[PDB]
C-alpha cells in the first residue's frame, strides 16, 4: 500500500467563498485489511475534522480510501504544513505524508493574448493563445469566456519552472474561425496570489 | 527591391507535363514569413491560384487540380517551381509566381508577383523564326513567319548600329499552328543623329534562334 | 455556395467615380479577407487591396475596398485613363479550401473620340517571291475604340479568304492596334494589279494600296 | 522484497533522426551486497536478442546497488511499435522481475507549427518572448528546439505535451530574446522533430518583417 | 540619453521639402519604434507617424519618417501651408518605463512676409494708480511671421522679470498679433525716468517709450 497527500485547488484557495480542502488517499489496499486510520495535524497542533467518504472498489482487488479536510484560507496560503496519518495492515510504520504552500517570494504574473497565427486561418476553428509568466508560487487559475458565459473548448498546460526562477505557461482556446472573424472578444482570467485582488484578465479579438 | 522571374519550356505537347521555376531576388524564400505560390491565367478568361509552399517544404494545393501538380522550393538557389503533368489545352496560359499577401504566413492574397510567363501545349515543336526585309516620315518593318512559340524581343539598329529610339510590337498571328508578326518603325525623312542611309538592323530575339536582317 | 461573382464590365468617365461588386457566399467572401487586384492589358495582376480595405503602400487613395455580409466592392474615385484595366477580388474560400477569383471586371473609362488608324500596307519581300510567297502585310496602329471591318479585295471585288486578322491591342498611346496579312499564291502578285486594305472604323475606311511593281 | 526494475524509453530525437542509435535502458535498483550479480534478457517482441550491453554495476550511497542495461533499438523497430521486454533476475528475487514498452499504440497524427510574435506589451520590457505552437500530434513523443542563425539557443523552454480535446497532443515553446535581437530583424525558428510530420522534421521561422 | 531632442525651429517655402529630426540615446528612439505627433496651433495633438514610418488614414502622403541608429526624423515633401503647425516626435524609454516626447518643433509656412510690428505703449490709467498699480501695456499690433520677442528697460537698464508677455497669435489678417505687460508699482513709475517696450521681429528691435509727462 502507498500513501498519497493532496493539496487543495488553488481556484478553491482565492475565492473566500469557495472552500479549500487536503486530500489523503490509499491506493493499493486489499480486501483483507482494508479498514484504516486518519490522524490530521496542522504544524503540529490538531483539529478533529475530516470527513471520509468510504472505501469505493476499484478494478485491480483493491480500494481507494479517501480522506478530506477543509482548512482555512490564509492558512493555507500562510505557509501551514498538514499531515495525513495512514493506519493500515502491512503497513508496520503506517506511512504519513506533509505538504505545505511552496516557499519563497511570491511573484505576480503578466498575462499576454496572443491572436491565431495567420496561415492557422485557413483550418475552420483557430487557436486563441494566453501566455501566462512570471509567477511564483505555481499554484494558479487559468480560464477562458466570453459574453459574461464561460467558454469549454480551452486547455490550459502545467506550470513551467522557466529560467528565471519564476513558473510560466499557456492556455490554448479554440474557437470557430467564424466567431473570429467575426470580431467577437475573448478573455483569459487568471487567479493567483500575487495578483491584486486574486485576479486579472486580458481580452484578445479581431480588432476592426 | 524584391522580385520573382518565371523560368519555362514555352512550349508543352499534349499528355506531357509542363515544368517551370521562380527566382526570387531582393528577399530570401529562406526567411520564412511569406508564402509563394503560382497562378495560372488561360489567355481569354481570369486568374487561377494552383499552390502555395513554405520555404521548409509544407504546400497548399488547389483541389480542382493537386493530383496532377507539384511544388517545390530550393532554399540554397532562391528559388520554387511548378510541375503540372498530364497537360491538355486548359492548361495553358501565363503563369506567373508571386508571393503571399502581405502579411506574415498569409495564404489567401498575393502583394508581389512575377513577370509572367505563356505556356502553349503545342503538338509541331517549336521552330526558330525566317525574317524578311520589307517595303516626310516613311518608314519600314521586317516581317517573320516559321516560329511558333510565340516570343520574339524585336528592336531596331541604325546604320554605325545605333539605337533607333523607335520600336513597335504588334499582335502576332497563328497561321497553321504557327505565328508570324511584323514591326513599324517611324523615321524622319534621312536625318536622325547616327543613321547613315545604307539599310537598318532588325533585331528579333527568340528561345530557339535570334534571327536578324537588314531592311532595304 | 463556392465562387465570387463580379460584374463581367463597368466604365466610366474621367473625375468620376465607380464601384465594383463582388457577390459571394459565406463560405468564402463573407469569413474571410477580401483581395482586390488590378490588371491593365497584358501585365502581371497588381494587388490593389488587402483584408478587405488596405492599401499597399504604392496605391491611390482614390482606390478603397469595403465588405458587407457575403459581399465586398472597390470604389474608384477621380477615375483616369490609366485605370481602364481589368480588376479581380479574391478570398479565400472554407468550402473548397482554396483561393479563388471572380471572373473578373472589364471597366473603360469612356472618352478620346479620337482615333486616327494610320494604316499601312506591305508588299511582298523578293526573298519571298524566291520562295512562294506573297505576304502583304497591312500595320495598322492606334485607333479608339479598337475594333474595325478591315477589307481586303483585289482591283474591285473582294476574295474569299487567304487573309488573318488579329485582335486589337492597348499600346503605349494606350490606343488598342492589330494587323492583318493576306496569303494567295505569288502568282497573283505579278497576275493582278494594286491590292487595297480597307479599314471601316465607324464610318472612315482609310486605307492603302500597293502597285504589283 | 528485493531490488525493483524500470524500463526507460528512447529519448525522441534519438528515434527521429535516423542518423542516430536510440536504445532502452532497465534500471535495476535497491541490489544488496550480498548478491550483487544480476542478470538481464532482452526481448524482441517475443525473439529474444543478447545485442545488449551491461554497465558494470555502480556503488550507492545508501548501501546498495544500481544495475544498468541497454539495448540499442532499430530506427524502424521501435517506430513500428516493436515491444521491448528486460527479464531481470536476482538471488533476491523470488521470481524474475519482467517489464515492457513500446510506442505509444494508435494511429499517428502529423502536428500543425505555428510561430507567433510577442504582444505589443511586452516590447517595453528587455526581454521578448517568441512562441512556437506545436498542434495535433500523436503519438506524444516529440522534441523542440529553437535556433537563429545556425547556433542553437539558451534561453528557451517548452512546455510538456497536453493531451487536446481531439485526442491529439499539443505543446508550447517560449524563446526568450533580448529585446533588441527582436526588433533589429533577426530571424528565429523552431525546429520540431516528430514522427508524423515530414523527413520527421519541420521548421518554422519567426521574425519581425 | 533620456529626452529626444528637435529644432525648436523649422518653416519653409510652400513646396519645398522641409525635414526635422529627432535626436536621442539607445535607450528610447534607439530601441524603441518612434512616433510623430502634428499638434495644429489651437488644436489637439494628431498622430502622424507610426512604428517609425507608418502612416494613418487621412494622412496626406507627402508625409514619411525614418529612423536610425538612435536619431530618426520626419520630413514633409512639398511643403505647404496647412503644413505649418507644432510636430512632436515620441518614443519609449527603456530606462525611465515611460513614453517620451521631444521638445517639439514649430513650423510655418511662407507667404506675404511683411512683419509691421506696430508697436504701441499705454502708461498706467489714471483710477489704476489709484488701487496702488502700474500696469504697463505694450498693444505690439499686426505683423508676420508669428513670432516676436521683448524687453523692458528703466533708463537704459531693464527690468529682470515681472513682465509676463503673451504669446503671438493670429489674426483675419493672417497676420499675428500679441502684447505684453509690465508689473510696477507706482512708486515706481511717478520716481523713474521713463520705461522702455522694445520688440524684436526678426531683427529690427522696432520700439517706442513712455514718459512720467502728465500730459
Ligand atoms: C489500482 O487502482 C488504483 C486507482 O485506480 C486506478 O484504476 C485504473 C483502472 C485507472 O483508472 C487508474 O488511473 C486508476 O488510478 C491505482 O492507484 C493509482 O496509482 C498511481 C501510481 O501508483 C498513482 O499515481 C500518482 O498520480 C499522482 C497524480 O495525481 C493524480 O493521478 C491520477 C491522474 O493523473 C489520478 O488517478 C489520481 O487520483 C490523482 O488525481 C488527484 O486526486 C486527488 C484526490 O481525489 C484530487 O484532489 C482534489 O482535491 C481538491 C481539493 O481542493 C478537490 O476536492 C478536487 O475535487 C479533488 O479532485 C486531485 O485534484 C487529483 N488531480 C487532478 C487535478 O486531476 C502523481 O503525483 C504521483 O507521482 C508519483 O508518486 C510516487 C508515489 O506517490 C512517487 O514515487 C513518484 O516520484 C511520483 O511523484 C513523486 O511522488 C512523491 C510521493 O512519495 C512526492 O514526494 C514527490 O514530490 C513527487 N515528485 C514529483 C514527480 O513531483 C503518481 O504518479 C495514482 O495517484 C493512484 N490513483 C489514485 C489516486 O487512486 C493503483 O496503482 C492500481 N493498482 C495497480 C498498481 O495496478
Ligand atoms: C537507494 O538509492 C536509489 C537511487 O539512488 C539514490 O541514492 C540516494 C543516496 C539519493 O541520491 C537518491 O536521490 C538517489 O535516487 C533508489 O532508487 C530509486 O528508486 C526509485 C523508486 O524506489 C526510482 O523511482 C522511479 O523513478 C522513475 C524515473 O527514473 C528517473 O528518476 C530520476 C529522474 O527524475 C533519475 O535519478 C533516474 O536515473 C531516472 O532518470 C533517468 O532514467 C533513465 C536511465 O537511463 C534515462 O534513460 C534515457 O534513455 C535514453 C535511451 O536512448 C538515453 O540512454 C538517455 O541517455 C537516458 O537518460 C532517463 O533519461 C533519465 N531521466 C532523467 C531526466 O533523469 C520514475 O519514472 C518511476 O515512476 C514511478 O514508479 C513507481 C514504482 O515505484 C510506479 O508505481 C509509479 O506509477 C511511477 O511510474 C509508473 O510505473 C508503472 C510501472 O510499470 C508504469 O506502468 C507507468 O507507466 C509509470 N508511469 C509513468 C511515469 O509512465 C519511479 O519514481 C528512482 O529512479 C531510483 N533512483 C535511481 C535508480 O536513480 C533506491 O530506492 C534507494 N534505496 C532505498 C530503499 O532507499
Ligand atoms: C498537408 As500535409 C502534406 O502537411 O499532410
Ligand atoms: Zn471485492
Ligand atoms: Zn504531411
Amino acid at each position: 500500500p502507498s500513501v498519497f497527500l493532496f493539496p487543495p485547488k488553488p481556484k478553491d484557495t482565492l475565492m473566500i467563498s469557495r472552500t479549500p480542502e487536503v486530500t489523503c488517499v490509499v491506493v493499493d489496499v486489499s480486501h483483507e485489511e482494508p479498514e484504516v486510520k486518519f490522524n490530521w495535524y496542522v504544524d503540529g497542533v490538531e483539529v478533529h475534522n475530516a470527513k471520509t467518504k468510504p472505501r469505493e472498489e476499484q478494478y485491480n482487488s483493491t480500494y481507494r480510501v479517501v480522506s478530506v479536510l477543509t482548512v482555512l484560507h490564509q492558512d493555507w496560503l500562510n505557509g501551514k504544513e498538514y499531515k495525513c496519518k495512514v493506519s493500515n495492515k502491512a503497513l508496520p510504520a503506517p506511512i504519513e505524508k506533509t505538504i505545505s504552500k511552496a516557499k519563497g517570494q511570491p511573484r505576480e504574473p503578466q498575462v499576454y493574448t496572443l491572436p491565431p497565427s495567420r496561415d492557422e486561418l485557413t483550418k475552420n476553428q483557430v487557436s486563441l493563445t494566453c501566455l501566462v509568466k512570471g509567477f511564483y508560487p505555481s499554484d494558479i487559475a487559468v480560464e477562458w469566456e466570453s459574453n459574461g458565459q464561460p467558454e469549454n473548448n480551452y486547455k490550459t498546460t502545467p506550470p513551467v519552472l522557466d529560467s528565471d526562477g519564476s513558473f510560466f505557461l499557456y492556455s490554448k482556446l479554440t474557437v470557430d474561425k467564424s466567431r473570429w472573424q467575426q470580431g467577437n472578444v475573448f478573455s483569459c482570467s487568471v487567479m493567483h496570489e500575487a495578483l491584486h485582488n486574486h485576479y486579472t484578465q486580458k481580452s484578445l479579438s479581431l480588432s476592426p | 527591391q524584391l522580385q520573382l522571374q518565371e523560368s519555362g519550356p514555352g512550349l508543352v505537347k499534349p499528355s506531357e507535363t509542363l515544368s517551370l521555376t521562380c527566382t526570387v531576388s531582393g528577399g530570401s524564400i529562406s526567411r520564412g514569413s511569406h508564402y509563394w505560390g503560382w497562378i495560372r491565367q488561360p489567355p481569354g478568361k481570369g486568374l487561377e491560384w494552383i499552390g502555395s509552399i513554405y520555404y521548409s517544404g509544407n504546400t497548399y494545393f488547389n483541389p480542382s487540380l493537386k493530383s496532377r501538380v507539384t511544388i517545390s522550393v530550393d532554399t540554397s538557389k532562391n528559388q520554387f517551381s511548378l510541375k503540372l503533368s498530364s497537360v491538355t489545352a486548359a492548361d495553358t496560359a501565363v503563369y506567373y509566381c508571386a508571393r503571399l499577401g502581405p502579411d506574415d504566413y498569409t495564404l489567401d492574397g498575393m502583394d508581389v508577383w512575377g513577370q509572367g510567363t505563356t505556356v502553349t501545349v503545342s503538338s509541331g515543336s517549336a521552330s526558330a523564326p525566317t525574317l524578311f526585309p520589307l517595303v516626310s516620315s516613311v518608314a519600314v518593318g521586317c516581317l517573320a513567319q516559321d516560329f511558333l512559340p510565340d516570343s520574339i524581343t524585336f528592336s531596331w539598329k541604325y546604320k554605325n548600329n545605333s539605337d533607333i529610339s523607335s520600336t513597335r510590337g504588334f499582335p502576332s498571328v497563328l497561321r497553321g499552328g504557327k505565328y508570324a508578326a511584323t514591326s513599324q518603325v517611324l523615321l524622319p525623312s534621312k536625318d536622325v543623329m547616327q543613321g547613315t542611309d545604307e539599310h537598318v538592323v532588325c533585331k528579333v530575339q527568340h528561345p530557339n534562334g535570334n534571327k536578324e536582317k537588314n531592311v532595304p | 455556395q463556392s465562387v465570387l461573382t463580379q460584374p463581367p464590365s463597368a466604365s466610366g468617365t474621367p473625375g468620376q467615380r465607380v464601384t465594383i461588386s463582388c457577390s459571394g457566399s459565406s463560405s468564402n467572401i463573407g469569413s474571410n479577407y477580401v483581395y482586390w487586384y488590378q490588371q491593365l492589358p497584358g501585365t502581371a495582376p497588381k494587388l490593389l487591396i488587402y483584408r478587405n480595405n488596405q492599401r499597399p503602400s504604392g496605391v491611390p487613395d482614390r482606390f478603397s475596398g469595403s465588405k458587407s455580409g457575403t459581399s465586398a466592392s472597390l470604389a474608384i474615385s477621380g477615375l483616369r485613363s490609366e485605370d481602364e484595366a481589368d480588376y479581380y477580388c479574391a478570398t479565400w474560400d472554407d468550402s473548397l479550401s482554396a483561393v479563388i477569383f471572380g471572373g473578373g471586371t472589364k471597366l473603360t473609362v469612356l472618352g478620346q473620340p479620337k482615333a486616327a488608324p494610320s494604316v499601312t500596307l506591305f508588299p511582298p519581300s523578293s526573298e519571298e517571291l524566291q520562295a512562294n510567297k506573297a505576304t502583304l502585310v497591312c500595320l495598322i496602329s492606334d485607333f479608339f475604340p479598337g475594333a474595325v471591318t478591315v477589307a481586303w479585295k483585289a482591283d474591285g471585288a473582294p476574295v474569299k479568304a487567304g487573309v488573318e486578322t488579329t485582335k486589337p491591342s492597348k499600346q503605349s498611346n494606350n490606343k488598342y492596334a492589330a494587323s492583318s496579312y493576306l496569303s494567295l499564291t505569288p502568282e497573283q502578285w505579278k497576275s493582278h494589279r494594286s491590292y487595297s486594305c480597307q479599314v471601316t472604323h465607324e464610318g472612315s475606311t482609310v486605307e492603302k494600296t500597293v502597285a504589283p511593281t
